[PDB]
């Protein structure tokens, strides 16, 4: 991304050329990135991303980095336009939340009474709104919140 | 219409009752529901000129209609209405008085127009001053005192002159007069400005030098009441007053005591509590007619005392509080019952969350039940009532205390239960109290007592009152496991008792139109006699059995009679239930269908039971209509009901294998399908194994191995990694039922090694497959396994590689000497190949006996340490990982070891040391708990200072163990709290920038344990904040605002949490906690930049202002320009 906004700032002038995928420098290295994503590639990305989440509820620290990186590429392709992030990891993540939660629940209600339940579900409440907060789009809020 | 309203008008001047009633009626009606100036002013005019007549319904009629015309209409009519009721208030009249006032009330309750509020107060300033009449300075009085209930935010700029006005009334000589003006000081001290109260606070204090007089107490007690928080800063000067006050000889400690009180519930941060404490305890003894009240505060006093303040238990418990409370037992009833409470309040609190308090606690017990044991011949039911409610309080909070006590209480018992004169309360209590004794207390102190408990018992039984039946019911249940503990062994001849209990149960069980609570009681006393006195019974036993029947049908005792059958059917004794069997299985049958969880669970439960004790009595046709709802029943919807049906068709197979041809229907069906269900896991899947192991041993036509192999395999051949696990599983629990299966191995190997016409899926389920099933056999028999699994190693995908690697993990375990050697030389053999077997060696520390596993620890000891210092960073974790697992093992032979590497070793070695004794924390308790307690200390101390790799890796173990077990750095917060303080601050030598035009990036190699020390503070608030002090916390905080965008949306986040913590220190410190948020907030994109730039700063704007909205539920707050006035509707 450094290079290609190098480029684009060097030959704006090439740029402001034309009369009319894309033509402009940065789309154009944004659709390369696109592309490079396609492959299966991503299928290991976006799958190892759902280990660490996953680390993150078994009590192990995690690189927020790493997947704040992703994310804001993940966002930033598919030209805002959520695309691409939506039906990739939004989908996938939104599904294992699900599975894993209601796993946790079962677990939990079979051998537990409720009052112990209800604080962990505004412990696991919290975490998720701390999560959200801190690497996920805001648009996804609401998603995740009801 | 006008004219509508003129003919209204001319008719309320009407001169006969019942026509001056009627128009005002229509009036108030139209007003009601949602108008000329001069109609309003004609109809005020008419309304005020009414408002005195000579008959009181219309006088009452208008005086409601005032309060909704003011709703409706301009200032000036509010203005002149409450002129002319103010002028009219000054009249001789009474009754016109009286009504002016009540229409001012009516007017304010109306009122949420500041002009009105200021000209009525003036008002009553003016009024309220020193005049020889009473009556209006009572009224104007009242009126101000309901003005400030209603209205209490305007007036800021009058506050000192009510108080001025007010004061004087202080010294009235009416009683009253004081009362209503000390009510109405700590009403208006709510309103207040803030000056106003010191000012008030000094005049008091100045005025406290003087004669008899007690209205300056009270007024000091009511401020205090309606604001603790103002006048905390005050109380040095005055406590010393009243306890110089207090050596009084007229009786006026009263006010003292009640102050005193009001202090201690609202204040609690002081240290006085000493000083007063012998006061009131001398207080409460002397005795010499008006000198009961004065005793009933001063025991009321320490109500406060025992309840807020519970840090302070044992030096309640040292000195010699408790020991004057249960002295002071023998007095006036009033003062008595307080006592009571006092100490009830003190042993509630004594429950928490050198000695600990229940050990001090018993040490005092005989003293109290003497105290108490003449208390059980006082003649007033509430003394009887209040000491059971002691005892069962004090059997409560701790079991084994009344152990040497029962043979002189049992006696008061019974006398107060045998007494006529006693209530349904008290015989209440009496019952509830030696219920929760027998439920805390040792079979073996109650066999002398039988003969004593058990005509009481019996004779309660036979009461009207529904309530004393069902608790005299449950008492004959305990006292039926009581007297025979099958738990324990027991010698007692209880046959005598066997009748009249049961004389008096079975006659209950008879309900005929009774109370729900009475036949549930019934119920289970029955069945519990049935289960624990089955013997004894003779003829009796069948009949009266068969009364259970009828409680299956209706639905008001279903689940207690499913739950008594239940519980008859478990137990030691041999109880002949078969003449209900063949009638009573099928209704059980019935309870399937409805939609009930409880009633669902209650009846497989119970037959399960039954079939488990009883199945040589069984019969296909009951059994066929059981295995119809079971279809249903086995769904991913709900997986406890799972369990239960798999369990019960489990023991139907393993008790009557006969009839297993008829569950082909659907029930294998719903299993398969069940099978790769991703919700599959816990005790169903256990289910599920052993369910279809004892199928497989059973054996039927159809339903054998080879067609069970084929059934769950089968569509595979021609989705979900649960799935797979699941049906892995299954294939290992199948092949483990038949010892001779050697032909399936080597299918699977030929499947695994034909790589054409095989694709990922049947690979990936045949390693996992042959994984579970090499874990406990032993494969080392058969060769060709390790070069097919090696080759197998190097594959295109990574699922088959994980899954590979795996099972030669999990087949390593089962032959150690024969299969980890193989591994550890493999390992060092080939590199390109090592980060996979490591993969497998942290299956085998983490699956193999531990006992097993103790001879070959030296070796891979020697290996992880030697691969340790490796390039390639997730080597480096695998290791890592692997030593922190087996550091789990002899930890008393690895931790000294690991405290010596500390001393000379590398910086990769203290790393990877310290990141794996980071795994060893659980949340569960584990036995290394004190060990690794004492460890951590110089692991998380004195390695922060040398290395930057060394600080992260220490920070992340600090933060790990916090979230997941906070008791380590408990004790040591404080030692470590500098370190962390310090690594927070930023350094301008580890940030690195490169330039090459226009743009430019920055490029910081130490942003990374910023974010790791931001996050170990955030999750430190969990338990640890009522240690770490919050003014050296939030310096560092105040700093980090200005910081990265994830550290700016971190600290964000910080703020808003802290919101509902510890407000005040946030409040104090607002504006520079916001002015650092007001500077970003104040910040421009820069000018041609990309979206993501814009998009950013967007997001960061706008977490700014979600976090200042939850701080503020005023430091230039109103900025709201024309463009960021849009943006507040976005966030909220």
């Amino acid at each position: 991304r450094f290079s290609s906004k190098v480029l684009n700032g060097i030959c704006a002038y090439l740029n402001r050329h034309w009369v009319r995928g894309i033509y402009e420098i940065y789309s154009l290295a944004l659709v390369t990135w696109r592309d490079c994503l396609f492959r299966p590639l991503n299928k290991q990305v976006t799958n190892a991303v759902l280990k660490l989440i996953e680390k993150e509820r078994n009590g192990e620290t995690i690189n927020t980095r790493l997947i704040s990186g992703v994310v804001q590429s993940y966002v930033e392709l598919g030209l805002p336009t959520l695309t691409v992030y939506k039906e990739s990891f939004e989908s996938q993540f939104l599904a294992d939340t699900e599975r894993f939660y209601t796993r946790e629940s079962t677990e939990f209600l079979q051998q537990n009474p409720v009052t112990e339940y209800m604080k962990k579900a505004e412990a696991r409440l919290l975490e998720e709104q701390r999560r959200v907060q801190v690497y996920l789009h805001e648009s996804t809020q609401d998603e995740l919140a009801r | 219409a006008s004219y509508h309203i003129s003919n209204l008008l001319e008719k309320m001047t009407s001169s006969d009752k019942d026509f001056r009633f009627m128009a005002t009626n229509d009036l108030m009606t139209e007003l009601q529901k949602d108008l000329d100036d001069d109609s309003e002013r004609k109809v005020v005019k008419m309304i005020l000129k009414l408002l005195e007549d000579k008959n009181g319904e219309v006088q009452n009629l208008a005086v409601k209609c005032l309060g909704p015309l003011v709703s409706k209409v301009k200032e000036y009519q509010v203005e002149t209405i409450v002129d002319t009721l103010c002028t009219n208030m000054l009249s001789d009249k009474e009754q016109l008085r009286d009504i002016s006032s009540i229409g001012l009330k009516t007017v304010i309750g109306e009122l949420p127009a500041a002009n009105v509020c200021k000209k009525i107060t003036g008002r009553l300033t003016s009024a309220i001053a020193k005049q020889e009449d009473v009556s209006v300075q009572l009224e104007a009085l009242d009126i101000m005192a309901d003005m400030l209930s209603r209205q209490g935010g305007l007036l800021v700029n009058f506050h000192p002159s009510i108080l001025t006005c007010l004061l004087p009334q202080l010294t009235s000589p009416r009683l009253a007069v004081r009362k209503r003006t000390i009510i109405a000081l700590g009403h208006l001290v709510m309103s207040c400005f803030v000056d106003l109260i010191e000012h008030l606070l000094s005049e008091l204090s100045k005025n406290d030098s003087m004669s008899t007089t007690r209205t300056y107490i009270q007024c000091i007690a009511a401020i205090s009441r309606q604001a603790g928080h103002r006048i905390g800063e005050y109380l040095e000067k005055i406590i010393p007053l009243v306890v110089k006050f207090c050596n009084v000889d007229d009786d006026e400690l009263r006010e003292y005591c009640i102050q005193a009180f009001e202090s201690f519930v609202r204040r609690c941060p002081k240290e006085v509590y000493p000083h007063v404490s012998t006061i009131i305890n001398i207080c409460l003894k002397y005795l010499t007619d008006m000198s009961w009240k004065v005793r009933r505060a001063a025991a009321k006093c320490l109500d406060a005392v025992v309840s807020t303040r519970h840090e302070m238990l044992p030096e309640f418990y040292k000195t010699v509080s408790p020991a004057l409370i249960s002295r002071f037992k023998e007095r006036e009833e009033n003062v008595k019952a307080d006592v009571f409470h006092a100490y009830l309040s003190l042993l509630k609190q004594t429950r928490p969350v050198g000695e600990t308090p229940l050990t001090m606690l018993q040490s005092q017990v005989p003293n109290i039940v003497k105290a108490l044991h003449k208390q059980m011949k006082e003649k007033s039911v509430k003394t009887r009532q209040c000491c059971f409610n002691m005892l069962t309080e004090l059997v409560n909070v701790l079991p084994g205390a009344l152990t040497q006590h029962i043979p002189v209480l049992v006696p008061g018992i019974i006398f107060s239960l045998n007494d006529k004169s006693s209530s349904s309360n008290l015989k209440i209590d009496a019952l509830s109290c030696l219920y929760v004794i027998l439920c805390n207390h040792s079979p073996q102190v109650f066999h002398p007592h039988v003969q004593a408990l058990v005509p009481p018992v019996v004779a309660c039984v036979g009461d009207p009152f529904y309530k004393i039946t069902s608790e005299a019911l449950l008492v004959t249940q305990q006292l039926v496991k009581v007297i025979r503990p099958l738990d324990q062994p027991s010698s007692f001849d209880a046959t005598p008792y066997i009748k009249d209990l049961f004389t008096c149960t079975i006659k209950r069980l008879k309900a005929a139109d009774i109370d729900q609570e009475v036949k549930e009681r019934a119920i289970s006393c029955m069945g519990q006699i049935i289960c624990n006195l089955g013997d004894n019974l003779g003829s009796d036993l069948p009949n009266t059995l068969q009364i259970f029947l009828e409680r299956l049908k209706n639905e008001i005792t279903r689940l207690t009679t499913v739950k008594a059958l239940t519980l008859i059917a478990g137990s030691p004794l041999k109880i002949d239930l078969r003449p209900v069997l063949g009638e009573g299985v099928p209704i059980l049958a019935s309870f399937l269908r409805k939609n009930q969880r409880a009633l669902k669970l209650g009846t497989l439960s119970a037959l399960d039971i039954l079939i488990k004790n009883y199945s040589d009595s069984l019969t296909a046709a009951m059994i066929d209509a059981v295995l119809d709802e079971l279809p249903p029943l086995i769904s991913e919807s709900d997986m406890h009901v799972s369990q239960m049906a798999i369990s019960f068709l489990t023991t139907l197979a393993k008790v009557y294998p006969s009839s297993l041809s008829k569950i082909s229907g659907s029930i294998l069906n719903e299993l398969i399908g069940l099978v790769r269900s991703p919700l599959l896991q816990g005790g169903a899947l256990s289910a599920m194994l052993d369910f279809f192991q004892a199928l497989v041993v059973t054996g039927t036509n159809n339903l054998g191995y080879m067609d069970l192999l084929r059934m769950l395999t089968g569509p595979v051949y021609s989705t979900h990694k649960q799935s797979y696990y699941s049906i892995a599983k299954c294939v290992a629990a199948l092949t483990r039922a038949c010892p001779k299966e050697g032909p399936a191995v080597v299918g699977q190997f030929i499947q695994d090694v034909k790589n054409s016409r095989s694709t990922d899926s049947i690979r990936l389920l045949a390693l996992l497959s042959l994984g579970e099933v090499g874990h406990h056999i032993d494969l080392s028999g058969q060769l060709e396994l390790k070069s097919v699994i090696l080759e197998a190693f190097s594959s295109p995908s990574e699922e088959v590689k994980s899954a590979a690697s795996y099972a030669l993990g999990s087949i390593s375990v089962g032959n150690l000497p024969e299969y980890l050697p193989f591994v550890l030389q493999e390992i060092t053999s080939q590199p390109k190949r090592q980060y996979l077997l490591l993969h497998s060696l942290k299956e085998i520390i983490s699956s193999a006996s531990v006992v097993g596993l103790k001879p070959y620890v030296e070796n891979i000891w020697a290996l992880l340490l030697k691969h340790c210092e490796c390039a390639e960073e997730g080597t480096r974790n695998v290791v890592a990982e692997c030593l922190g697992k087996l550091t789990l093992i002899d930890p008393e032979t690895l931790l000294p070891r690991l405290k010596g590497y500390l001393i000379s070793g590398s910086s990769y070695a203290r790393s990877s040391v310290v990141t794996a004794v980071k795994f060893t924390i659980s949340d569960h308790p584990q036995p290394i708990d004190p060990l690794l307690k004492n460890c951590i200390g110089d692991f998380l101390k004195t390695l922060e200072d040398p290395d930057l790799n060394v600080r992260r890796v220490a920070l992340v173990t600090f933060n790990s163990a916090a979230h997941n077990k906070p008791s380590l750095i408990r004790d040591l917060l404080d030692t470590v709290l500098p370190h962390l303080y310090n690594e927070t601050k930023v350094r301008k030598e580890l940030i690195r920038e490169v330039e090459m035009g226009p743009f430019k990036h920055t490029v910081d190699d130490g942003l990374d344990i910023r974010k790791a020390a931001f996050e170990c503070m955030y999750t430190l608030l969990d338990s640890c904040l009522d240690r770490l002090d919050i003014f050296e916390f939030l310096n560092h905080v105040e700093d980090g605002l200005k910081d990265h965008y994830d550290i700016k949306m971190l600290t964000f986040l910080m703020l808003v949490r802290l919101s509902t913590l510890c407000p005040s220190a946030v409040l104090q410190r607002l504006d520079r906690l916001v002015e650092p948020l007001r500077a970003t907030c104040t910040t421009k994109v820069k000018a041609n930049s990309v979206k993501q730039e814009f998009e950013k700063q967007d997001e960061l704007k706008r977490s700014a202002m979600r976090a200042v909205a939850a701080l503020l539920t005023s430091p230039l707050m109103s900025e709201f320009q024309s463009q960021i006035s849009s943006n507040p509707e976005l966030a909220a």
